[PDB]
């Protein structure tokens, strides 16, 4: 009953804001830490962001630091990811995966096309 | 899109069918039975002689001999009635994951991260115990290499593949596929016509050895499945999920009849087994203590205690006269 | 690819079902039958248990 | 004399503490190892010395009047047991030194058979030294050769221990500093380590010196008549306090077994 | 009691089993184990000179034995089989320092290892490979760290510098920036129960075994001292 659907996404010119969503279903949302991952064409997956259980602590990747705000709404079970001031090279299919063990801080959720707690997908591109 | 929608529609239909024909619940219908009552479990023997932490154990057919192995890379055949080292077989690979005892008692098997669980004999004609056959063809590690008879061994790997092996040729005769993630534990049925496999994707599959295909599916957990045990009646089975909760399903109903969990516990399960009568359900945990759940009232009858570290395995005898547990402390215990 | 996953969903869906009430009743009146021969439920007399 | 009351109170306290530690060993397997062999041997020595010597000490103190060689027997017995305690302390110190000096080869150099070897060697040495007077070298001061006392017990077989363990623990402190300032406020870790090692060595020295120093002074100054019997008894009770306190040092307040005896209650 | 004559044979078998198990225990305790790990194709197979689960290596050093482990036959998934290594003496982590893109993945893997429940109490030796390759790349200068990492903009080499001949300020800056990132990861939460031992190496070096020896000695010394509660 673990289901993960990813709203938002599509086409937008460079530097044009967006929004994204990952509303889980069938598991205790508040007990896990979330992640956002992506994979551009001709390249494997890669960690992007994450958030602790309560949202007190956050992290980011080097490239997009200061451009994306990752917000977790525990009550509504929907995890946002604001997209700001895009760059042409950031186009890729995006996912949303809660790493396996609840009540911890260790995660191995970027397996090569083998993980099972990953959302379906969403498409974002940039063009003139 | 032309197939994802169809899959969603079929899944919704299956869920609706499961919801229907669900009048009342097990807790609602069995609430008028008296509680089993507090139990007074205690150790009637302890087993020592290992070199490292223990991983798996298994009872024999005679309910008097049990075999277990440890990270040290050794197989020890004990004797509960009169504690004695019946045998001590060290494996070629110091690593090991599971052990099994043939119903005939004349063969055992075990494997580890080397991805080959080999066959070991115990009725040596000359007089020396020697490995008989090593089975190769699995890619990942092995998390269970359960026996079937003197010449057939069921096996589940860490590479989402389970297969039944013919020992004589040492070649796979059938391959089971379909599990998304890693398969961890498997258990046979009393009629040896079906077996259940739990995988690290919050789903356990029911199969058919003779035909080799998935007959049904069950999904009621929020994490991977760590252990699975078959009900003696063959109409149900329990699974040990890492999400700190044990759930029970029924084949005929196709659903989850009742679940065991509490806020007192925040640790995932490690091993599960059933009592001979079925009322008692033995559930392991990560906090060195093994609970006992009322399999028909969702209550706890009083946890055991007195083990050093993480409990790795667990089991009950064929006759149900004793319970054995292993842990990472290199100790083996036997309870009343 | 998924042409077999959809078929698997189909075969899994198409199967006879048993009401949970009857399932519970017939899973209860087996622990209500194998109670006399239940070792753990009732402690065995000293002669019964070989302490092993 | 309250002397009695004091000595028996110390003896019963020794009984309590040492039964506590031995039972704690009985009630765990992780606390039984090659190292803890030495701790349990120390506990056994402490038991024996307290239980038997202390009543023997008071009985000899009561009066002898030259009743043959029974007093010599009791005196040699108490000597043997006390020196067995001393040698147990020295052995644990040596084990700690080797462990902290050669960690890699420590496992292969400290075996169970070897451990039992040092325990047996320590006990036989204590016996073969404390039975020396019977060979023919012949209250306790009233009867025993003070020349033997000074030139065998104090000047050699309690100084050599003290010096050896002092040097060993100094090397331990140096190693602690090496691991403190090399890879890993630091002005407090040194203070804590110094406090620990000092307190232990100085406690042993304080609880075992007074009696022997008064013995040496009395041996060397015949014109100096004698120290008061209350001084003598204070030194005696100090030695028995060392016997009581060894567990108070060793594994008690170490946050490792102290928790083990804490959970039982 | 004639049936007890079989109990005699059982006792004899017990005696033989424990007689062999004594030597087994001695050797097993004497042996020392090292769980190797690192991204595939990162100089792993070539880190050590080797003159002495699938890939294992035995090499004596000054009358001390080591048993290195390189499990490299399974799939990418690691959430399960890693838990079976809760009692290793130490870990050796090798990363190809020249792969700027893959460096972030290596960083995240190391963080997950450090914060893993069952590995919370294991210290890890750290090997950084291809220092010469990184030097060549940075001197060429076509690429840049600033491309992938922003913290390189305002990083000043620490007062604890220790360069060698040829190593310029730029290459020293890069080396110590990577090392300081790893050290920050380690120090974010250590609890004093485990640390990391940074090192630098090429693929034609030999002192590696000595470095592992020294690291193991220091870690075991610290473990004993901790058991002394200082
Ligand atoms: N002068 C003395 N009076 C009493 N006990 C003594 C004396 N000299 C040595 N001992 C004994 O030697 C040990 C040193 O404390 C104790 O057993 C103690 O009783």
């Amino acid at each position: 009953q673990v289901q993960l659907q990813e709203s938002g996404g599509g086409l937008v010119q460079p530097g044009g804001s967006l929004r994204l969503s990952c509303a889980a279903s069938g598991f205790t949302f508040s007990n896990y830490k979330m992640n956002w991952v992506r994979q551009a064409p001709g390249k494997g997956l890669e960690w992007v962001s994450d958030i602790s259980q309560s949202g007190a602590s956050i992290s980011y990747t080097g490239s997009v630091k200061g451009r994306f705000t990752i917000s977790r709404d525990n009550a509504k079970n929907t995890l946002y990811l604001q997209m700001n001031s895009l760059k042409p090279e950031d186009t890729a299919v995006y996912y949303c995966a809660r790493c396996p063990a609840p009540f911890t801080r260790d995660c191995f959720d970027v397996t090569s096309t083998t993980y099972a707690y990953r959302g379906q997908g969403t498409q974002v591109t940039v063009s003139s | 899109d032309q197939l994802r929608q169809e899959a969603e529609q079929l899944k919704n239909q299956i869920r609706d069918a499961r919801k229907a024909c669900a009048d009342a619940t097990l807790s609602q219908i069995t609430n008028n039975i008296d509680p089993v009552g507090r139990i007074q479990m205690r150790t009637r023997r302890t087993l020592r002689g290992h070199l490292a932490k223990i991983y798996a154990m298994h009872w024999g057919t005679d309910s008097r001999l049990l075999v277990s192995a440890s990270q040290d890379g050794k197989l020890i055949i004990w004797d509960s009635y009169t504690t004695n080292k019946v045998h001590a077989i060290p494996l070629r690979s110091s690593w090991v994951m599971t052990c099994a005892y043939a119903p005939s008692g004349n063969y055992v098997a075990c494997g580890g991260l080397d991805n080959i669980c080999s066959i070991y004999n115990l009725k040596t004609r000359e007089g020396n115990v020697r490995v008989s056959r090593e089975l190769a063809g699995h890619t990942g590690y092995l998390s269970c290499c359960r026996f079937l008879d003197d010449n057939q061994i069921v096996t589940s790997s860490g590479d989402t593949t389970c297969a039944l092996w013919d020992i004589e040729t040492g070649q796979q005769t059938t391959t089971f596929t379909g599990h998304t993630g890693d398969v961890m534990s498997l258990s046979l049925a009393p009629d040896t016509r079906l077996f259940v496999s739990g995988a690290c994707d919050a789903s356990a599959k029911l199969w058919d050895v003779r035909e080799g295909m998935c007959r049904q599916t069950f999904t009621g957990h929020e994490s991977d499945i760590n252990a699975i045990c078959f009900f003696p009646n063959g109409n149900a089975f329990a699974t040990g999920s890492d999400d700190a909760t044990c759930r029970l399903f029924d084949l005929r109903a196709d659903q989850e009849l009742m679940t065991y969990s509490h806020d007192n516990i925040i640790c995932g399960i490690t091993s599960v087994s059933f009592s001979k009568s079925g009322r008692l359900l033995l559930a392991g945990y990560d906090d060195f203590n093994c609970n006992v759940w009322d399999a028909l009232k969702a209550d706890r009858a009083g946890v055991l205690a007195g083990h050093d570290n993480r409990v790795s395995c667990l089991g009950v005898t064929d006759d149900g006269m004793a319970v054995a547990t292993g842990s990472w402390d290199s100790f083996l215990k036997i309870w009343n | 690819q998924a042409r077999k996953l959809v078929e698997q969903l189909k075969m899994e869906a198409n199967i006879d079902r048993i009401k949970v009430s009857k399932a519970a009743a017939d899973l209860m009146a087996y622990c209500e039958a194998h109670a006399k021969e239940d070792p753990l439920l009732t402690p065995v007399p000293a002669s019964e248990n070989p302490f092993r | 004399s309250v002397y009695i009351t004091v000595e028996l109170a110390i003896a019963v306290l020794a009984i309590l503490g040492n039964v506590l530690v031995c039972w704690a060993v009985w009630l765990n397997s992780n606390l039984q190892n090659v190292t803890n062999y030495f701790v349990v041997s120390l506990a056994a020595a402490d038991i024996a010395v307290g239980v038997l010597a202390i009543p023997f000490a008071i009985t000899i103190s009561t009066g002898f009047c030259a009743a043959c060689h029974g007093c010599l027997f009791i005196a040699c017995f108490v000597l043997v047991l006390t020196q067995s305690s001393i040698f147990s302390l020295l052995a644990i110190a040596i084990d700690r030194y080797i462990a902290i000096r050669i960690p890699l080869r420590y496992n292969g150099l400290v075996t169970g058979t070897r451990a039992k070897g040092i325990i047996a060697i320590c006990w036989v040495l204590s016996f073969a030294i404390g039975l020396t007077p019977m060979l023919g070298w012949n209250l306790f001061e009233d009867v025993v050769p003070m020349n033997y006392m000074v030139y065998f017990n104090f000047f050699a077989c309690v100084l050599v221990p003290l010096l050896l363990m002092l040097g060993v623990y100094l090397r331990i402190f140096l190693a602690a500093r090496r691991q403190l300032k090399q890879m890993e406020s630091t002005l407090q870790k040194e203070c804590h380590a110094a406090k620990s090692l000092a307190i232990i060595v100085g406690l042993f020295a304080l609880c075992w010196l007074p009696l022997h120093i008064i013995n040496c002074f009395t041996f060397f100054c015949p014109d100096c008549s004698h120290a008061p019997l209350w001084l003598m008894y204070l030194a005696i009770v100090l030695s028995h306090t060392n016997s009581v306190v060894n567990p108070f040092i060793y594994a008690y307040a170490i946050r490792e077994f102290r928790q083990t005896f804490r959970k039982i209650i | 009691e004639d049936q007890r004559n079989e109990e005699k044979a059982q006792r004899e078998a017990n005696k033989k089993i424990e007689k062999q198990l004594q030597k087994d225990k001695q050797v097993y305790r004497a042996t020392h184990r090292l769980l190797l790990l690192g991204a595939d194709n990162s100089g792993k197979s070539t880190i050590v000179k080797q003159m002495r689960g699938i890939f294992e290596t035995k090499f004596q050093v000054d009358k001390v034995n080591f048993h290195m482990f390189d499990v490299g036959g399974q799939r990418d998934e690691r959430r399960k089989w890693i838990q079976c290594f809760n009692d290793v003496t130490a870990i050796i982590f090798v990363v190809d320092s020249s792969d700027y893109n893959r460096l972030q993945e290596a960083l995240n893997l190391f963080k997950s290892i450090w914060n893993n429940r069952w590995l919370r109490t294991i210290s890890v030796i750290l090997f950084l490979n291809k220092q010469d390759l990184l030097a060549e790349k940075v001197l060429a200068g076509k690429s840049k760290i600033e491309d992938y990492f922003p913290e390189f903009a305002r990083y000043t080499t620490p007062e604890d510098a220790t360069p060698e001949p040829g190593e310029d300020p730029r290459v020293t800056r890069a080396k110590y920036f990577i090392r300081d990132e790893f050290l920050r990861i380690s120090t974010a939460s250590g609890d004093g129960r485990h640390y990391c031992y940074p090192h630098f190496t090429c693929a034609v070096d030999t002192e590696n075994a000595r470095r592992i020896f020294n690291d193991c000695r220091d870690i075991i010394q610290r473990m004993h001292l901790r058991q002394y509660e200082l």
